[PDB]
RNA sequence: GUCAUGGAGGUAGAGCACUGUUUGGACUAGGGGCCCGGUUACCGAAUUCAGAUAAACUCCGAAUGCCAUGUACUUA
RNA sequence: UGGGGCGGUCGCCUCCUAAAGAGUAACGGAGGCGCCCAAAGGUUCCCUCAGAAUGGAUGGAAAUCAUUCGCAGAGUGUAAA
RNA sequence: CUGGUAGUUAUGGCGAGAAGGUCACACCCGUUCCCAUCCCGAACACGGUAGUUAAGCUUCUCUGCGCCAAUGGUAGUUGGGGGCUUCCCCCUGCGAGAGUAGGUCGCUGCCGGG
């Protein structure tokens, strides 16, 4: 580990604002925050968008949409 | 006419034709052969003429194998030119054939037509030959 | 381009060695520590 | 850090009584992660290369080493020794933490998130992923982005064939 | 006419001492480009790849493994 | 799937690179060193006859040294120095063995030099 | 001069293991057509089976000639 | 100088001729030189090439990475050995 | 029995299959320290023994690739003598290349432990 030629890599605690999903994995970005978790992990409380707990392929997303029947729609629309 | 597509060197020594054929003494592909009895240079023009005569007689049935190729090239000088001042310019291609070499093979035809086609071809070559079987 | 050069002792002023260099990549005077016969020790020789 | 713990505490018994391995060290693991970028367009302008270099250094934690061309292909207006590309090699704690971040928060950012390819195996147990958008990784920001450009994260595993690598990756969470 | 016509002069390469001959130190034993014969015991390789005797003795052209040769000098 | 190379084979290659210049004789035998994870070994060899004049290791009769496995190297060096001096050996060449002259090998070499062995 | 012993050196011959030249067969990754990507033979690069060729090719390799040693036998 | 002239050549290096030591001619068959490098020299330490196959790309047959095969099919400032 | 270190043209290599062990050797665990990566404790170096023979290693079987290699015959050829001289024949001595019978999964020396 050569010194003086690497960017800082202080630990950080992740938090998912979508569903309050705590996560711990150190990251390079400081993000200017402070929060301690899991018996002491004082580090930035890095906010983030949806994590793997809500994504379609990374989670159990059910529909988020609907389907079509066309001939069913033709029968429903026409009557 | 068979001519190599590329040559490393344009001019070549003439060589010699001592001894028996190094390889090709035995017929392998067809079942009738035309074997050289003495040694001579065979040019590509003679090979083409012999092949044409051989094929035309068979009515383009059967198969023909040519077991020689004109690798070597020979040069020549014009008339009125003295000796000296370099080597001549290449003119043709030859295949030095040693005695015992088989240079034509025929398959797929009976005795009569094969023998007659080989006899017809042998009259276009400057070398005494004989007909052999497998 | 490539020229002949002479190296003289700084202490003595005796041209002790000759060599070659490229005027383009080495436009400066060449410094080399060679052995001076007169003083019988290594001195610093500079190109004239 | 934790992902290694769950790997060696739960995934290891699963591979044990799923593949019937003879001894312990026959179970496959992840050896190294190597990330590559290409700056072949930086033949004239040598500064976009540098920008990508600090991008990689920021995104991983270790400065990349600039790679030099091994040939002088005239079709790509190239000469030997021209600096093309960069690479960061992760081995140990950094590897596990980076893979955890990639799988839990980086992948759920692609514009069309339908699932990673199931046929991206070299045939001998190594997986190559091909993300091609800059801030798929949450760390870098949109304002700092100067040129959208892709990346090549490569995962090298000790498994001897494709399928057991597939189950190892699924166990990890790919 | 005749764009050719140039050749160098021959360099008299080869072997200068025979096997089993008594040889004085410092005398050439084989002139050659590259390394056709490697230096064995008590012989040395020169600047232009010649081999010379480093002591008085008897020349012996010996053989290394499958496809190499070496020459050595043994004091009597 | 990664080929984890055997370090001992490349060590053999480096040792062969070293040995192209070092070859102990009757007058000036060769001091050879082999290093394992546990411990260290040393031997004195002449290559004209291919016999070991003297030897030492970490598994000797007393072999009393345990602090950081480098004082063990110093003890081995001094012990082999004494044994070789008893047989009448005083001038040797130190065969590196393919390692680097940095750690345990360096300590053993200095310990050997501290006694009546001339390198 | 001959005999015994030891060497260096790639010619004749042969061979295809490298480099060029080259024939037939199977597959040819393809190109162009007759086409609805197939049909491909009109050419098909690499691979392979078999068969050839070389002053400036060599995995091999003589007979002689050459350099030495001898205390061998003759001879100037 | 296969008469002289016209044309070409004149010094040095490498290969074939050259007949398995050295040497060996022709207006015989092929090529190079009249430099370059302040590191492209010295020493110590370390390691290994061309090409192909598969995996993903901005980027394609060919740019940069990953695994495998790989006795030299590379390289060795420059002509050949 | 094993570890280390040499000699010998692969009959010693390559490949396939099986077994064994922390006594040795290994893989292995860690980076505070000496030391190190054009980045990476991967390697080099240092510090230890939790686990395992999966790999190296070690032993055992083979002819699959490779390597070695006869006898006989043939090509060629020093010396002598002839033809119908692009070349050919006879006598004496020497004598290959390819192919094959067959062999090969090594053989010896020293040091320390068991
Ligand atoms: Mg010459
Ligand atoms: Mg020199
Ligand atoms: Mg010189
Ligand atoms: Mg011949
Ligand atoms: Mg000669
Ligand atoms: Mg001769
Ligand atoms: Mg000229
Ligand atoms: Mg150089
Ligand atoms: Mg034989
Ligand atoms: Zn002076």
């Amino acid at each position: 580990m050569k010194t003086g030629i690497h960017p800082e890599y202080r630990p950080v605690v992740f938090v998912d604002t979508s569903t309050d999903f705590k996560f711990l994995s150190g990251s390079t970005k400081s993000s200017s925050e402070t929060i301690k978790w899991e018996d002491g992990n004082e580090y930035p409380l890095l906010r983030v968008e949806i994590s793997s707990d809500s994504h379609p392929f990374y989670t159990g997303k059910q529909k988020h949409a609907t389907a079509d029947g066309r001939v069913d729609r033709f029968n429903k629309k026409y009557g | 006419m068979l001519v190599p597509k590329r040559v490393k060197y344009r001019r070549e020594f003439r060589g010699n034709m001592r001894g028996r054929a190094k390889g090709g003494t035995e017929v392998a592909f067809g079942e009738y052969g035309l074997q050289a009895v003495e040694a001579s240079w065979i040019t590509n023009r003679q090979i083409e003429a012999a092949r044409i005569a051989m094929t035309r007689y068979m009515k383009r049935g059967g198969k023909v194998w040519i077991k020689i190729f004109p690798h070597k090239s020979y040069t020549s000088k014009p008339i009125g030119v003295r000796m000296g001042k370099g080597k001549g310019a290449p003119e043709g291609w030859v295949s030095p054939v040693k005695r015992g070499k088989i240079m034509f093979e025929i398959a797929g035809v009976p005795e009569d037509v094969a023998r007659e086609a080989l006899r017809l071809a042998a009259h276009k070559l400057p070398v005494k030959t004989k007909i052999v079987k497998r | 381009m490539r020229v002949n050069i002479t190296l003289e002792c700084t202490e003595c002023g005796d041209r002790n060695y000759i060599t070659t260099k490229n005027k383009r990549e080495n436009p400066e005077r060449i410094e080399l520590k060679k052995y001076c016969p007169r003083l019988r020790r290594v001195t610093l020789h500079r190109e004239t | 850090n934790r992902l290694k713990d769950q790997y060696l505490k739960e995934i290891v018994p699963a591979l044990m009584s799923k593949f019937n391995y003879d001894s312990v060290m026959e179970v496959p693991k992840i050896d190294k992660i190597v990330i590559n970028t290409g700056v072949g367009d930086a033949t004239a302008n040598a500064k976009v290369l540098d920008s990508a270099v600090e991008e990689l250094a920021l995104i991983t934690g270790q400065k990349p080493v600039i790679t030099k061309a091994k040939n002088s292909i005239a079709g790509f207006r190239l000469r030997e020794g021209m600096p093309i590309g960069a690479k960061v090699t992760l081995r140990g704690e950094r590897m596990y933490d980076f893979l955890d971040k990639l799988v839990t928060v980086s992948l759920p950012r692609v514009r069309d998130f339908r699932g990673v390819s199931k046929k991206a195996f070299d045939g001998r147990g190594n997986y190559t992923l091909g993300v091609r958008e800059q801030l798929i990784f949450p760390e870098i920001d949109y304002d700092q982005v100067s040129k959208v450009r892709g990346m090549d994260v490569v995962i090298v595993t000790t498994a001897k064939s494709d399928e057991e690598s597939h189950e190892l990756l699924t166990q990890l969470g790919m | 006419s005749t764009s050719n016509g140039r050749d160098s002069e021959s360099k008299r390469l080869g072997a200068k001492r025979a096997d089993g001959q008594f040889v004085t130190g410092g005398s050439i034993l084989y002139r050659q480009r590259g390394t056709k014969i490697y230096p064995g015991t008590n012989v040395g390789r020169g600047g232009d790849d010649t081999l010379f005797a480093k002591t008085d003795g008897v020349v012996r052209f010996e053989r290394m493994g499958r496809d190499k040769k070496k020459v050595s000098v043994y004091p009597e | 799937m990664i080929t984890k190379i055997d370090k001992n084979k490349v060590r053999k290659k480096r040792h062969a690179r070293v040995r192209s210049k070092i070859s102990g004789t009757e007058s000036r035998p060769r001091l050879n060193v082999f290093r394992s994870n546990k411990n260290i070994y040393a031997q004195v060899i002449d290559d004209v006859n291919g016999v070991t004049l003297a030897s030492a290791s970490n598994l000797d009769k007393d072999f009393g040294s345990a602090e950081s496995k480098v004082d063990a190297a110093s003890k081995v060096g001094e012990l082999v120095a004494k044994r070789a001096s008893e047989k009448g050996i005083t001038s040797v060449t130190f065969d590196r063995g393919g390692y680097l002259y940095h750690g345990r090998v360096k300590a053993l070499a200095e310990a050997a030099r501290e006694n009546g062995l001339e390198f």
